[PDB]
């Protein structure tokens, strides 16, 4: 069961089927923080296994 | 209040911070008694302690002695408290005494109710045992120190940390691609980071040789003033008791 | 004795790679040859290019001789090349005897419209034979970290009243209060300044200190320089003083203060432990 | 022959080294097994096994399953058998699972005698557990790994090691003082030194955070060539066995 | 004798900041100048100083046209103010026309007697026209690091016979058996050498090495710097030649050695770990 | 000269003397 501040799980029950919900991906890193993290991940195994 | 400092994993500079924090809260002007839980007894050396002198609280109880009485003070404002020199049989063999040094718990919580001390800082090791997971349940807050590398950004999320700790980084080298990376990740994925970090000096490994804090052995070096910034930090944000 | 007065002595620098513009353009690798070589002239304009901070008392060194001993026909510029100058170094060149400083932000093109402005023009402004007056005016305090309360207000007011200085941006003047959780003289160990003009005092549970020539617009990025912390978390209240007036009627009432309520800081600014029983 | 590698202090390199050593070994053409008797469990990631893979030689035996079942092989040459990541209770309460695993040092005396490989390295804590002074006492061989620092100085004179064992340097910088002043009396005071020591090299760093060995991720690194030495110097010095 | 018989024409650094000697010393700020002044000269002494292995080649010119110009009655040496330079270097520069070289280690007076010792000299030796064969008299076979047994063989064999370099001395061959622990393919990954020149190889379970322009002495050394570990730990019997004649003999019986028993160097996206079962 | 360094480094760091003055 996911975060209840972040998202929710709805169950159909007449099928067997759960959507389930969250808040839109919103990132606020700034225009080279994010941009050197990706190439940070891209370029070791070790840090992109915990992303 | 009572703060315990206790690394991630060996070696990453757990002993010589944690005497370098306490030379600054009593250059603050403020009652500091600093002890040392570790059973290499490495923080004693920190203080022109002759290394001979084997006198130690976990010493004085499996002695059956009075602990209080193996205290030293360095300066006015400065207590320590050393863990004694254990013999090679006593150091190969933990399981002997690990279960015999249950009574610093209550002599600790004497020690803070009495109001001598504004900080007591303790000295944690990496082990799990019994003693070290009852004097980190008795601190008030506690500080996390890592390295940089990609073994403590292993250990930082197979190892769980102390609730409502600090991360401290050490030992920070400018110039490294992948230190460079590994932080990065973690300015924007670990929110317990603190605002300040200690750089990789000279002075911190030439003071543990001259047997002095580092605050004593060089005021202006940049490792220092930073540690000093710590204790500052202390004052405005870790100075509450927190029960 | 044809006049000079076309003729254009400049630092290669100046011309950003492009080749000598005309017949009258003498290009030299360095201030030094071209400052020896100006000396002969009369009617010349002269263009010396400022790259480091380095350079600054030897330019002003270079351009007060030929100021002096070369008169008022001679028209002397300087070429920025660099941004990180501070503002109190334009005007110390330009009392040395230089025409006119080129800012960095301005493109070659801009740059050979101002030296084609100089033509012609006399030099009017007063220039002293002694450079030590004009030098010493770079560093009017001569002082920099803590003083003592009696004298942060003397060595501060003595460059208030300063005559030589001119009034706007002769600085900034900040009283903090600190945060309960921390004392005066604790927080007054994070205050650690740089510059060789700031000095700092301690009295009446507030930490006041003086920046020299800091505008009131760069106040917050100059205490993020003296301050590892931010400045919101160790003080609670902070009151400024830039204009001279004010500053100086807060100088006036900051000596309305006893000695006995002035600071000073913690006396720590081989040991040998002994035992003793903890507890007692 | 069994080879121990140990750290006389924690965080001084050995998990490195000993993936390092291992890729070294095998490239010289022996059959080597690494098994990794940490319980951090870090060695399994020099050779690119994700994180999330609990299984372990440790992990089996306290599951009740067969700890054989548990090896991953890297090359031709070199196996590899991981510790097992252990849960949260297990790392807080090291006492209640420290001794229900004697069964793995009377497996390895089955694969000492198997002869399948030349080489198993044993990847040593820095603790006095039993099964650290049980598995220690299989080793034909020891090294102890320090870092050229007051921490270890101190440790190699209060501190005791299996006898017989060598000292192996690593993290050697350039340019410190302090260093140059304990390396030089080292030299003249230390008889168990190595022949051969290993540099800080940012290989070393960036091997880990790529998953590989030093010797696979930068083969002409000098840290890679200094242990490709100690490699031959194994084979030279360390090939008799114990009795 | 000639009129500046007793001239001495001298680097400044020969004198080592003594002042000037006598009326007949005249000293220069580097050597460039000082050649220039000793194109003029009949019988003067001229003492160069050599600080830097780059200034080997142009030095070498320098004697070379001087001497080839100006005649035997002229003397030259050249005063060593570096211990960087190879003992191959005061080959060159003898063969160029230098009278003597005055080593590095020799104090100022050890320096001065032998510039006083050439007095009186006429050079009698034969020294070309061409600079080219000169530097070409000490270029080492151009190869280094591991080799296969017949280029090996081939390398050392066209270079016992190149007629441009001088009679003795080419190097030494040296031919060592490794100890019962470790084999010849492993004891190979310990031989890593520097200089260009030294070039090596496997075959019949001996590593077999050739250091170009070594000599019997520096044998030790040389091997120090090629190993980390010392020889004697690495290789139970060690065999040397050193004169051509011992180095051309051994390498036509390494001829003799089938190509079966030649050695090679061991062999040695991300590797996976395979899962599988002990025993 | 390398009996001289050794003189001055235990001079210079308390640590090491304690430990080779015993
Ligand atoms: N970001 C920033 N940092 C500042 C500022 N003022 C001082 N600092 C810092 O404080 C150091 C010492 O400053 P100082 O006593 O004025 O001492 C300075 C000053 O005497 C002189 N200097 C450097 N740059 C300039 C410049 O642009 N103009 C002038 N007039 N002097 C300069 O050289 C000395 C050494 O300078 P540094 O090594 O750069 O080191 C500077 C720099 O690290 C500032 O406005 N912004
Ligand atoms: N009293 C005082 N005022 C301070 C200090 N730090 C900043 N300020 C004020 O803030 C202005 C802008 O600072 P900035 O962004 O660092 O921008 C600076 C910086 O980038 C550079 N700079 C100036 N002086 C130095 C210096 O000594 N060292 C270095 N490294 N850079 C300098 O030139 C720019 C313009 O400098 P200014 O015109 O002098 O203008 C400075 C000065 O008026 C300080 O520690 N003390
Ligand atoms: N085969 C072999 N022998 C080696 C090597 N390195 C050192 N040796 C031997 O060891 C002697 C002393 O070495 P050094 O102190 O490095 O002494 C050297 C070194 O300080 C410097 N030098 C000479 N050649 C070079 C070069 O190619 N590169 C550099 N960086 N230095 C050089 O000048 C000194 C003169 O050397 P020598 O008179 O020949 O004397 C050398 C030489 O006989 C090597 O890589 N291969
Ligand atoms: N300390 C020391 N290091 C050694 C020695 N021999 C080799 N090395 C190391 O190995 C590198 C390659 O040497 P090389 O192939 O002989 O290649 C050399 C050689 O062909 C020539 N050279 C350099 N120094 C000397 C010298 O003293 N005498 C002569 N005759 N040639 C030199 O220039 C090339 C480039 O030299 P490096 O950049 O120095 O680079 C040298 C140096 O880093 C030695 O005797 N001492
Ligand atoms: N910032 C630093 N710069 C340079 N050297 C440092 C720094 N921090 C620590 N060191 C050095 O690292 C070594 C180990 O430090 P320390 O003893 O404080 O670590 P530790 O975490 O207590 O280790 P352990 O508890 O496993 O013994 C010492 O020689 C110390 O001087
Ligand atoms: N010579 C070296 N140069 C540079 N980095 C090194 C060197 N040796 C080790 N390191 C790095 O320092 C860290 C040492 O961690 P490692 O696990 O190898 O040591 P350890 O002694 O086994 O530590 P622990 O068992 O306490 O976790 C790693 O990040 C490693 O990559
Ligand atoms: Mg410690
Ligand atoms: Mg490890």
């Amino acid at each position: 069961l996911p975060d209840p501040a972040i998202g929710y799980i709805f169950q159909n029950d007449i099928v067997a089927l759960k959507q389930a919900f969250s808040l839109p991906d919103i990132d606020y890193a700034d225009i080279s923080q994010r941009e050197q993290l990706a190439a940070a991940l891209k370029r070791w195994p070790l840090l992109a296994e915990f992303a | 209040a009572v703060l315990g400092l206790q690394g991630v994993r060996g070696g990453v500079g757990t002993t010589t911070i944690t005497a370098a924090l306490a030379w600054s809260l009593q250059m603050l002007g403020e009652n500091v008694l600093v002890v040392d839980a570790c059973p290499d007894n490495l923080l004693r050396l920190s203080f022109n302690v002759d290394f001979t002198h084997r006198q130690g609280w976990a010493r004085a109880m499996l002695d059956g002695q009075d602990w209080r009485d193996a205290g030293l003070r360095y300066t006015s404002q400065l207590d320590l408290l050393p863990f004694g020199q254990l013999s090679i049989e006593e150091q190969e063999n933990p399981q002997h005494w690990q279960t015999r040094l249950s009574d610093i718990c209550s002599g600790l919580q004497q020690l803070k109710a009495s109001g001598r001390y504004q900080w007591i800082l303790i000295d944690l090791p990496r082990d799990a045992s019994q003693i070290t997971h009852q004097l980190l349940s008795l601190c008030d807050h506690s500080l996390a120190i890592v390295n940089v590398d990609a073994n403590c950004h292993i250990e930082l999320h197979q190892q769980a940390l102390p609730d409502g700790a600090h991360i401290l980084i050490n030992n920070f080298r400018i110039g490294s691609q992948v230190q460079d990376d590994i932080y990065q990740l973690w300015l924007q994925s670990q929110r317990r980071l603190l605002p300040m970090l200690i750089h990789r000096d000279e002075a911190m490994a030439e003071c543990l040789a001259a047997k002095q804090p580092v605050g004593e052995y060089r005021s202006d070096a940049l490792a220092a003033e930073e540690i000093l910034t710590l204790a500052n930090w202390c004052l405005l944000n870790y100075s509450g008791l927190k029960t | 004795p044809r006049s000079d007065e076309k003729r254009i002595l400049s630092n290669v620098a100046v011309l950003e790679g492009a080749p000598p513009l005309s017949e009258h353009w003498q290009l030299f690798n360095n201030n030094e040859v071209l400052f020896n070589e100006a000396r002969t002239a009369q009617a010349a304009t002269v263009v010396f290019s400022l790259q480091q901070n380095a350079q600054i008392e030897p330019l002003a060194r270079s351009i007060h001789t030929l100021r002096r001993q070369r008169g008022s026909a001679m028209k002397i510029l300087v070429r920025e090349n660099t941004a990180s100058l501070r503002a109190t170094d334009e005007r110390l060149l330009l009392a040395c005897g230089a025409n006119m400083v080129i800012p960095w932000n301005a493109p070659l093109s801009r740059c050979l419209t101002m030296i084609e402005s100089v033509q012609g023009q006399k030099f009017s402004r007063y220039v002293p034979e002694d450079i030590t007056t004009l030098l010493s005016m770079t560093q009017p305090l001569k002082l920099r970290g803590f003083q003592k309360w009696d004298v942060f207000c003397n060595a501060v007011n003595n460059m208030m009243n300063n005559p030589l200085l001119p009034a706007h941006g002769k600085g900034v003047l900040v009283a903090l209060r600190p945060v309960p959780g921390i004392r005066v003289e604790q927080a007054l160990t994070l205050c650690r300044p740089n510059r060789t003009g700031d000095i700092m005092t301690i009295g009446g549970n507030r930490l006041v200190l003086f920046l020299s020539f800091c505008r009131i617009n760069d106040l917050d990025t100059a205490l993020n320089h003296i301050f590892p912390l931010p400045t919101g978390d160790i003080f609670s209240n902070r009151m400024v003083w830039f204009e001279d007036d004010q500053i100086s009627a807060e100088l006036v009432q900051m000596r309305l203060l006893a000695p006995e309520q002035w600071g000073m800081p913690l006396p720590l600014t081989r040991r040998i432990p002994e035992p003793m029983r903890l507890l007692d």
